[PDB]
DNA sequence: ACTCTATGATTGATCGGCTG
DNA sequence: TCAGCCGATCAATCATAGAG
């Protein structure tokens, strides 16, 4: 199928919220709702997004590091 | 930044055969009996505990369905 | 326009917890 | 005590969009 990106503030806001909780990057099922309300997607959405967030990041912890050190506070 | 705890935590390809007879299984039943699991594993060429899982997997996706 | 990477989605299978 | 299910997650992979 196709597949479409998500707007650019939709993953600054992903971000910022995932290296603000990288020691327990699992949002409950009220903050991924809220997540998605703010985003502009869906709850299932918001779930991929973590889920491929947390695998790629732990495979490779160095390669994003420079994206941790900017949503770092 | 530093390594947490969540940082440190065969896959079967079923053939448009197999996918196509689990499906139709679904459509009849949502849910299997140890009796008919056997009997569709045996025709499919699977284990009990793959189709146990399939459908496993395939009640929850719907579920996801039915939702969004 | 092509090659390589980034990334959203899918899906077989695992893990903790609840239940009959 | 034990197997089946649920909900969440994992891990590998698919197919595409974007970068160089």
């Amino acid at each position: 199928r196709k597949r479409r990106n998500f707007n650019k503030q939709a993953t600054e806001i992903l971000n910022e919220y995932f290296y603000s909780h990288l020691s327990n990057p699992y949002p409950s099922e009220e903050a991924k709702e809220e997540l998605a309300k703010k985003c502009g997607i869906t709850v299932s959405q918001v779930s991929n997004w973590f889920g491929n967030k947390r695998i790629r990041y732990k495979k490779n912890i160095g390669k994003f590091q420079e994206e941790a050190n900017i949503y770092a506070a | 930044a530093r390594t947490f705890d969540w940082m440190k935590v065969l896959r079967t390809n079923f053939t448009t055969r197999q996918l196509t007879e689990l499906e139709k299984e679904f459509h009849f039943n949502k849910y299997l009996s140890r009796a008919r699991r056997v009997e569709i594993a045996a025709t499919l060429e699977l284990n009990e505990t793959q189709v146990k899982i399939w459908f496993q997997n395939r009640r929850m996706k719907q579920k996801k369905r039915e939702r969004e």
